[PDB]
Parts: structure tokens; C-alpha cells; sequence
DNA sequence: TATGACCTGAAGTGACCT
DNA sequence: TAAGGTCACTTCAGGTCA
């Protein structure tokens, strides 16, 4: 085949004659002197299935200058000295999710001698406890329905999800707002636990833990609301949820909370590489603890002692 | 079973 | 004469709106209204915007691209445009000085060329950036001590109960067999996590009862991890001591109950779509020894300073390997989460073996009860 | 307490 | 306030000289 | 011939401003 000798070896366009000791044309000797003279190395994401051809040679500079080099093109003929050489945002904003802890926590402290409320006494912390949370269900649906994208799911799938992960929500809540206290946590009905009152009550493992591994953790690191209401969207948003429609709706909208909080804290805190790691080796020790609680919730209620709601019995029934 | 739904709704 | 342009052209209109595209814009080919619209989304997503009253069935035109934003860009994800294709702003600085200062623009002055008259490039320290040299040598580490303590594991193999093949349905001491077999199996994977574990470094600088604990602790999802990794997909078995191949129905003649046996397959076949290597896998074993929420821990901030290198570690290894999936390490940590609640269920089993009066072996009885 | 314990300062 | 035609402006390509 | 260079030409980022 003597013809080949008029066309390009490479995109197989028409050739100006040998150039680089293989017959091609002025783009592929132009290209090869440019790419060998810096000799910068290409990344290609196809990835390595790329065929050159006349049209679309310049798509992928990468397989080109490859297949330029499998040709038997030499990179010692060519002259000139040279050889060898952000977030993801508005789909899943943080801003609407810091609206909504904004709207459900009203409680905060600025720049003396005040306080919202901090009032006492050692009966009964379990009862309070659950008084409370049951208290902080309608501000958990009502927390629920501002966290985009989850209203737009069926409805069935909203029940599912929330009855899943209402405890770990309700924990982190308010082991956020009890991080400015030690020892130990404030109530939303504004009572307080005081852990000596939950050691008297036979619960003072569970409470402890809590204490160590949660309010603990967010008081060193400093956790804000933002960062709050993104690990609170990764525990209300589970795939593994018995019963669910599309599962992967949910994942996808999970790896959305992923991306934009690792945004949000490769804006907020350029300082700290780990931030975004810790705040998510924040959460498996916060499974355990949801988990644990739910024994002891299965056995107060078992026993029939500390009154039960209505709303927090539908939650445990 | 209930109470949920309501709320939920509206 | 033949004009001197590639030109890729010819009006291929618009993925999102179908509107005439200028060319490829963020992975995609697409108008300069699109363009512009997607640019400013993912440089300020803290604008308001109005939620889509009109369900997800909004039509893309020329025209009413203007009324639902959300559902212009939930279109601009159909067409495929990439969040990371947008330069950020610490990108964009090194973009900008190169074109302004000196370079391309206003000033050029060297030694050479000079018409004067009236008007070390390669590296500092050998580097070549993340991924250092202590971090991989661990890791290699890691890996290399993973295989050196699963190979003590391949020599027990006749050292166990026969599986009863073609075996009465209805037979109890079957079911029992079955499940001493695993219980074996169980012994021989909780010495190898042992010895696995006592090669990791750090690990000997705590207690006795400090890395007792945590072995304890850790033992049922470093199981799970490991049987996640010797899962088979197509086949939809798990192959234990490479030779021993069991399916879902041979955990079910076990006498084990179905809501421990799915719930492990689930989490099996989901750690395949992570597509995780040895390294990921040891390092995320590693972590998870090292975890500091376990119960029983007398110096849980030892624990955590020693969990901190291995998490760091596995982030820069993340990052290198696969810069196209930036999800993979926060799913990676979201696994142990995953690993918890098994742990829970593991726990609810054993219950449910004790309910029986059935008995495990002395130090699955020691760890797990 | 006691086997893990016996399993930890030498090899298995 | 958001929008899109329109610009700045580099990195690149190739037909055609040299 | 076969090596170079030139500079009309494309591309696709951000920025402007009515
Ligand atoms: O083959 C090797 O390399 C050694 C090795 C490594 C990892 C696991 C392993 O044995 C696991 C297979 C049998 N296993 C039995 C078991 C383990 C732990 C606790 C218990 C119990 F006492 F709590 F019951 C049992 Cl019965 C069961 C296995 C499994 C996989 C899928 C469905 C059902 C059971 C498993 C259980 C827990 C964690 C990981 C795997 C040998
Ligand atoms: C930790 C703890 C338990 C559960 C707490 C739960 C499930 C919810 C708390 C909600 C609050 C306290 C909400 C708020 O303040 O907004 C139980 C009862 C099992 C045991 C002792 C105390
Ligand atoms: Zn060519
Ligand atoms: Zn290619
Ligand atoms: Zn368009
Ligand atoms: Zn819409």
C-alpha cells in the first residue's frame, strides 16, 4: 500500500510527507513539536478508549500525542533542545438548612450576667426527658419540612425517615444546645438533667456517654449551626430505611448534604483539613448512642412507669 | 400512625 | 486556500434549554444564558431562590427558563455539568497575576533580545506535594501486614467441622453442625483481626485493658468489613478462607434469623459500588479499631490522637487515587455508621442465641457477651 | 478477660 | 436583582511560508 | 526535502453592563 504514503498516519487526513519520521499532517507535526518541545504530560478522562480520527483529533490532546508516539514518531527529531523534560451549592444549600436551626432553636448567647433559662431539680430526669422530646417532635417535623428537597418527597417515605431517625435528630439537638454547659444538659422545656440526677436514675451510662462523646467533641471543636443542621440532614436522610420507595433519592440528597457541607467547611474553616472528617466520625458514635436510648426507651415504656405521650408513644409503638 | 401524617400535611 | 481552524461547529443547540450554544460550557454544550446562569449558581448558592410550585414537570424553552431556577439547574445536572469544572477563588488568583503583572500583558524584559535603548524552576525540597513518604509506608504497612496475618488463617483450614452436604432438612444437629462450623470460622477471623492488630503501629503504645476493649469493640465490624471485601457480586456468595464458598440459604440453615442474615448482605453489596482497594479497606479497619466512642475505655483522647494520623492519611490517599469521586470519602466514613448498627444487630443475635441456651465458644462467649 | 489477654503478648 | 449578549484573554491549532 | 516559525484561527474560562 504505496496510497498511505500521500495520507496522514495518524487522523488519517491528507499529509504534507514524512515530518517527524512518519508521513502526517501540519496539525499532527504541529501538535508533536508543541507537546514535545514542553513535553507536558496530558491527563485524559475517557479513560484510554479514545480513537483519533480527521474530525475530532483535537477533542483529546492526550490519546493523540499517543498514538502519534505508536505511529513510531521520535521525540529526538524534534528540535529546539527538549527531550522527556469549590462547593456544590443551591441544589442542597446550607443556607436554607441554617434557616431552618435559626427558626427551630431560637436560643443563642452574645458579648453579661444573662441567660435564657437554667432552672432545677433531680425529679424526674427521665420523665423531663421525655417530655421534652416529646415537646421537640412537632419542632422536628417542623424542622423536617425547611430542610429542602425533603417536602417534595411522598409522604409515606417523610413518616418513614423521620420515625427512623427522630432520636438521633432530638440527641444532637440537644446536645448542641447544651454544649455551652458541662455537666450536664439543658432541656428545651428549659429544666436541667444534671448527671448526678441520671446516675441516681440508673441511666447515667447512656447520659454519660453522651456527655463524653457529643457535647463534649462539639464544645472543642466549636461546631456552628450550619455544620449542626448538615450532620442533622445526614441523619435524617437514610437509605437503609425499612420501607422506603427509592432509597436512592435519599442517598443522592445524602451525598448532596456530603458535598455542601465539606464546602461549607472548606470555606468557613480553611485552618482545619480535618474538620469535615471529624464532623463525620462525629456520627457513628452518635448511632450507638441513638440506639442504646431506644433499649431504654423499649423498657420505661415496657415497665409503665415514667409517663408517655402521645406523640413520643406513636414514635415508640 | 396517626398524629404524623397530620402533621405532615399541612 | 483551506482556512487555518479546527472550528467544531454548527449549531448543536442546547442540552438544557435547546436555545443556540456558543460551544461546550462545564462538560456540556450549551447558550451563553446557560452559562452565565450556572456560573453564578455555583459561585453564590446562598441566593434565594423560589421552590418549584408546579411540580418537577416544569418544560425548558427559550422562554421559561426564567421561571423556575431550580428546575433550570436541576437540568443543567441532566446535561452533565460538572460543579468542579467552575474555577474557585483561590484557582482563580494564580489565573489571573500569571496575565496581569508581567506575563502576556504590558511588560516584557531579559537579559537576551534586548532592544533596551529609551524604552530554579524545578523543584525546592524534591517535592511533587501530597501523598508524603510516611503515609504510604504506612499504608504498605498495613496492607503488607493484612496478608501476613491472613496467611496464618490458610493452614487452619482442615482443622475444622465437615459441612454437611445433602443433609436432613428437618434435622436439628444440622443446623447445629452449620453452626459450629461458622462459629470456627468466627474463632479463626477473631485471632487474625487479633494479630492484625497487634502488628498496627501505635496500637501497643495503650493499656491491657485499653486494646482489650477496643478489640472487643471493634472485632464484629472488622468481621463485617472483611466478609464485605470477600463478598463475590455476580455470584451472590461469600467465599471465607478463599477455598470455603457459602451462599445466603447456607446462613439460613445455619439457624441464623433473617433480619441479621440481610441485612449483612446489604452492606456487602453496598461497599461494592465504593470499589475499595486493600489500603482503603486497611485503613478503614485501622480507624476503626481506633475509634474512641467504645465502651470500656479508660484513655479515650490516646485513642482518638492515634485514630487522627490513619483518617488524614486515608483523605490524602482519596483524594489522589480518584480526584473524579470526591463522595467516596465521605461515604467511606459514613460506613461505619452502617457498621454500628450491624454491631447492634450482631448483639441482638447473640441474644437471640442465648435465648435458645445455645452456647458459643469461649472466646466468642468472652467477647461477645 | 483471660484468653484474649493470653492471645495478645505472644503469637496464636 | 437576575439576565444574556458581548467582551477580555489566555492556551491552543494549523495552513502556509521559511 | 524536512526542520523551523508566523499568526489568522479556534476554544472555553471569567467579567462586564444595559
Ligand atoms: O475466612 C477467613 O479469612 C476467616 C474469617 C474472616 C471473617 C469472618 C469469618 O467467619 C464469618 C462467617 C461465619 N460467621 C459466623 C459468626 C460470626 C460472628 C458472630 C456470630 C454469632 F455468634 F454472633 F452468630 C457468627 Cl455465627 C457468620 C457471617 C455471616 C455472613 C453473612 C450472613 C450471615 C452470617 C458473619 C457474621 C458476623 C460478621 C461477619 C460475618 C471468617
Ligand atoms: C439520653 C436519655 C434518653 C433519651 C433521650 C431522647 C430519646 C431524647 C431527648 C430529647 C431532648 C432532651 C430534646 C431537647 O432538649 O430538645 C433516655 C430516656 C433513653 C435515657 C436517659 C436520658
Ligand atoms: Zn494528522
Ligand atoms: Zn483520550
Ligand atoms: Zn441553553
Ligand atoms: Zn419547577
Amino acid at each position: 500500500a504505496s496510497f498511505t504514503k500521500h495520507i496522514c498516519a495518524i487522523c488519517g487526513d491528507r499529509s504534507s510527507g514524512k515530518h517527524y519520521g512518519v508521513y502526517s499532517c501540519e496539525g499532527c507535526k504541529g501538535f508533536f513539536k508543541r507537546t514535545v518541545r514542553k513535553d507536558l504530560t496530558y491527563t485524559c478522562r475517557d479513560n484510554k478508549d479514545c480513537l483519533i480520527d480527521k474530525r475530532q483529533r483535537n477533542r483529546c490532546q492526550y490519546c493523540r500525542y499517543q498514538k502519534c508516539l505508536a505511529m513510531g514518531m521520535k521525540r529526538e527529531a524534534v528540535q529546539e533542545e527538549r527531550q522527556r523534560g469549590s462547593s456544590a451549592n443551591e441544589d442542597m444549600p446550607v443556607e436554607r438548612i441554617l434557616e431552618a436551626e435559626l427558626a427551630v432553636e431560637p436560643k443563642t448567647e452574645t458579648y453579661e450576667a444573662n441567660m435564657g433559662l437554667n432552672p432545677s431539680s433531680p425529679n424526674d430526669p427521665v420523665t423531663n426527658i421525655c417530655q421534652a422530646a416529646d415537646k421537640q417532635l412537632f419542632t422536628l417535623v417542623e424542622w423536617a419540612k425547611r430542610i429542602p428537597h425533603f417536602s417534595e418527597l411522598p409522604l409515606d417515605d417523610q413518616v418513614i425517615l423521620l420515625r427512623a431517625g427522630w432520636n438521633e435528630l432530638l440527641i444532637a439537638s440537644f446536645s448542641h444546645r447544651s454544649i455551652a454547659v458541662k455537666d450536664g444538659i439543658l432541656l428545651a422545656t428549659g429544666l436541667h438533667v444534671h448527671r448526678n440526677s441520671a446516675h441516681s436514675a440508673g441511666v447515667g451510662a447512656i447520659f454519660d456517654r453522651v456527655l463524653t462523646e457529643l457535647v463534649s467533641k462539639m464544645r472543642d471543636m466549636q461546631m456552628d449551626k450550619t455544620e449542626l443542621g448538615c450532620l442533622r440532614a445526614i441523619v435524617l436522610f437514610n437509605p437503609d430505611s425499612k420501607g422506603l420507595s427509592n432509597p436512592a433519592e435519599v442517598e443522592a440528597l445524602r451525598e448532596k448534604v456530603y458535598a455542601s457541607l465539606e464546602a461549607y467547611c472548606k470555606h468557613k474553616y480553611p485552618e482545619q483539613p480535618g474538620r469535615f472528617a471529624k464532623l463525620l466520625l462525629r456520627l457513628p458514635a452518635l448511632r450507638s448512642i441513638g440506639l442504646k436510648c431506644l433499649e431504654h426507651l423499649f423498657f420505661f415504656k415496657l415497665i409503665g412507669d415514667t409517663p408517655i405521650d402521645t406523640f413520643l408513644m406513636e414514635m415508640l409503638e | 400512625h396517626k398524629i404524623l401524617h397530620r402533621l405532615l400535611q399541612d | 486556500k483551506k482556512g487555518p481552524a479546527p472550528k467544531m461547529l454548527g449549531h448543536e443547540l442546547c442540552r438544557v434549554c435547546g436555545d443556540k450554544a456558543s460551544g461546550f460550557h462545564y462538560n456540556v454544550l450549551s447558550c451563553e444564558g446557560c452559562k452565565g446562569f450556572f456560573r453564578r449558581s455555583v459561585v453564590r448558592g446562598g441566593a434565594r431562590r423560589y421552590a418549584c410550585r408546579g411540580g418537577g414537570t416544569c418544560q425548558m424553552d427559550a422562554f421559561m427558563r426564567r421561571k423556575c431556577q431550580q428546575c433550570r439547574l436541576r437540568k443543567c445536572k441532566e446535561a452533565g455539568m460538572r460543579e468542579q469544572c467552575v474555577l474557585s477563588e483561590e484557582q482563580i488568583r494564580k489565573k489571573k497575576i500569571r496575565k496581569q503583572q508581567q506575563q502576556e500583558s504590558q511588560s516584557q524584559s531579559q537579559s537576551p533580545v534586548g532592544p533596551q535603548g529609551s524604552s530554579s524552576q524545578g523543584s525546592g525540597e524534591g517535592e511533587g506535594v501530597q501523598l508524603t513518604a510516611a503515609q504510604e509506608l504506612m499504608i504498605q504497612q498495613l496492607v503488607a501486614a493484612q496478608l501476613q496475618c491472613n496467611k496464618r488463617s490458610f493452614s487452619d483450614q482442615p482443622k475444622v467441622t465437615p459441612w454437611p452436604l445433602g443433609a436432613d432438612p428437618q434435622s436439628r444437629d444440622a443446623r447445629q453442625q452449620r453452626f459450629a462450623h461458622f462459629t470456627e470460622l468466627a474463632i479463626i477471623s477473631v485471632q487474625e483481626i487479633v494479630d492484625f492488630a497487634k502488628q498496627v503501629p501505635g496500637f501497643l503504645q495503650l493499656g491491657r485493658e485499653d486494646q482489650i476493649a477496643l478489640l472487643k469493640a471493634s472485632t464484629i465490624e472488622i468481621m463485617l468489613l472483611e466478609t464485605a471485601r470477600r463478598y463475590n457480586h455476580e455470584t451472590e456468595c461469600i467465599t471465607f478462607l478463599k477455598d470455603f464458598t457459602y451462599s445466603k440459604d447456607d446462613f439460613h440453615r445455619a439457624g441464623l434469623q433473617v433480619e441479621f442474615i440481610n441485612p449483612i448482605f446489604e452492606f456487602s453489596r453496598a461497599m461494592r459500588r465504593l470499589g475499595l482497594d486493600d489500603a482503603e479497606y486497611a485503613l478503614l479497619i485501622a480507624i476503626n479499631i481506633f475509634s474512641a466512642d467504645r465502651p470500656n475505655v479508660q484513655e479515650p483522647g490516646r485513642v482518638e490522637a492515634l485514630q487522627q494520623p490513619y483518617v488524614e492519611a486515608l483523605l490524602s490517599y482519596t483524594r489522589i487515587k480518584r480526584p473524579q469521586d470526591q463522595l467516596r470519602f465521605p461515604r467511606m466514613l459514613m460506613k461505619l455508621v452502617s457498621l454500628r448498627t450491624l454491631s447492634s444487630v450482631h448483639s441482638e443475635q447473640v441474644f437471640a442465641l442465648r435465648l435458645q441456651d445455645k452456647k458459643l465458644p469461649p472466646l466468642l462467649s468472652e467477647i461477645w457477651d
